[PDB]
């Protein structure tokens, strides 16, 4: 049984750097997504984040909610996300905090493709820090939550499958569950 | 010294 996920349906949002693009978590007036979007396809395989990062400019990004193009006025990196700040707050905020969950806990995902919510499931994070999802290409930045009473727990961002297709991703401060890094390889 | 990768929506 998975959480109700209407709350976090209304905060997801399409994020567009170039030709890459992702689902992202838009937040009161801040945008979170895998900082791996501001990588070309050449990029993906080794990328140099600090660089890159120096190369982009605000307008570089494309950030969409539905039909809504949101203006992009400040980027910062965090760990393994990008933090975007937009001159619009998202009016269906719901109340939320961000949490790092152990091995052994369940939470729900919202998988997500190209911005718009897909289903919705239970997982659980194996001991290897791994979890058995449910994830197509396009679900990038597909975010696990739980419901704590009026409280969103935001808990996983999707970052990417493993070659035994399990996948592997971080909370929501940029940091990877396991010993894994964001790279195509 | 600008990024010219090309916008695709
Ligand atoms: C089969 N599967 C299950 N889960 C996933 C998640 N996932 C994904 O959705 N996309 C990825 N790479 C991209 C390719 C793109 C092509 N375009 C035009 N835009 C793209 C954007 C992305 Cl993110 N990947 C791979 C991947 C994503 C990362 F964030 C990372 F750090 C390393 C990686 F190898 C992916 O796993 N696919």
């Amino acid at each position: 049984m998975a959480f109700p996920s209407g709350k976090v349906e209304g905060c997801m949002v399409q994020v567009t750097c170039g030709t890459t693009t992702l689902n992202g978590l838009w937040l009161d007036d801040v945008v979170y997504c895998p900082r791996h979007v501001i990588c070309t396809s050449e990029d993906m395989l080794n990328p140099n984040y600090e660089d890159l990062l120096i190369r982009k400019s605000n307008h570089n990004f494309l950030v969409q909610a539905g039909n809504v193009q949101l203006r992009v006025i400040g980027h910062s990196m965090q760990n393994c996300v990008l933090k975007l700040k937009v001159d619009t707050a998202n009016p269906k905020t719901p109340k939320y905090k961000f949490v790092r969950i152990q091995p052994g806990q369940t939470f729900s995902v919202l998988a997500c493709y190209n911005g718009s919510p897909s289903g919705v499931y239970q997982c659980a994070m194996r001991p290897n820090f791994t979890i058995k999802g449910s994830f197509l290409n396009g679900s990038c930045g597909s975010v696990g939550f739980n419901i704590d009473y009026d409280c969103v727990s935001f808990c996983y961002m999707h970052h990417m499958e493993l070659p035994t297709g399990v996948h592997a991703g971080t909370d929501l401060e940029g940091n990877f569950y396991g010993p894994f890094v964001d790279r195509q390889t | 010294g600008t990024d010219t990768t090309l916008e695709h929506h």
